[PDB]
């Protein structure tokens, strides 16, 4: 029987599922890091505005 | 009580009417279908059997034929019966349209059964449950009617 | 039929399934990255508006 073909197909599907999960996790991490960078940039803009207010 | 006993006997008769495989009625209670290598596939589950008009063990060979691309399934199987040709084919739902086409493009109409372990065990024990219902109906109603 | 056509039945289905899975995973990753970028831009705009 085609046990080798069955095993190859199953392993390929498992590896593809693992790769999909890893890619989803990487995209989520990129979104979280970009949100953190956006928050840091907003805080820096607020700090620059506060420094401008202190200079005023 | 007599009605209950008759209903239990009818249930037992219906359970026993199911031919043990090789026909439109499967032998999932006492066949090698759920425990075969067709149990789980890469992205589907393989389930197929037939009553071939050519010879027994045909559905096992037919999977090894060109139909293996008609459904991403491939597995060994031990399914045979001399009187009525028995076998098991491999077909995956990842090509469910093509799998159904491969099951229909033969002398046998589509014929598959639940290979899940829990469902298989429940189906196998359903006959025992019907037999026990008949036996308990006998034991209870016979004594009650004697009284 | 006969098992003599192994060249298109032993591994052709496996290759097709692997290609479909890889394409689906790549499309999902690209869509997730694009959605992450869009949500990052929206969150940046919202945070900048609040800070302003």
């Amino acid at each position: 029987s085609q046990k080798n073909g069955i095993a190859t197909l199953l392993q390929a599907e498992k590896e593809a599922h693992e790769i999909v999960s890893k890619a989803r996790k990487y995209r989520q991490d990129k979104l979280k890091q970009a949100k953190t960078d956006a928050a840091k940039e907003i805080d820096s803009y607020k700090i620059q505005k506060d420094k401008e207010l202190k200079e005023f | 009580t007599y009605a209950n006993y008759n209903s239990a006997k009818t249930n037992l008769a219906a359970a026993e009417r199911k031919k043990t495989g090789d026909l439109s009625v499967r032998s999932l209670h006492d066949i090698v279908k759920p425990e075969d290598f067709v149990l789980n596939s890469e992205h589907l589950t393989t389930v197929l059997v037939a009553v071939p008009k050519s010879l027994k063990s045909d559905f096992e060979k037919s999977y090894e034929t060109l139909s293996k691309n008609v459904v991403p399934a491939s597995a060994s199987v031990i399914a045979e019966d001399a009187e009525y040709v028995l076998f098991n084919v491999h077909l995956f739902k990842k090509n469910v349209q093509e799998f159904t086409t491969a099951a229909r493009e033969k002398k046998f109409i589509p014929r598959e059964f639940n290979y899940s372990e829990e469902l298989i065990d429940q189906l196998k024990k359903e006959h025992d449950s019907a037999a026990s219902l008949e036996q308990s109906l006998r034991v209870q109603l016979v004594r009650l009617a004697k009284t | 039929l006969t098992p003599n056509q192994v060249n298109d039945e032993l591994n052709k289905m496996q290759a097709f399934i692997r290609k479909e899975a890889e394409e689906k995973a790549k499309e999902i990753q690209l869509k997730a990255d694009q959605e992450y970028e869009i949500e990052k831009t929206n969150i940046v705009r919202n945070e900048t508006n609040n800070i302003d």
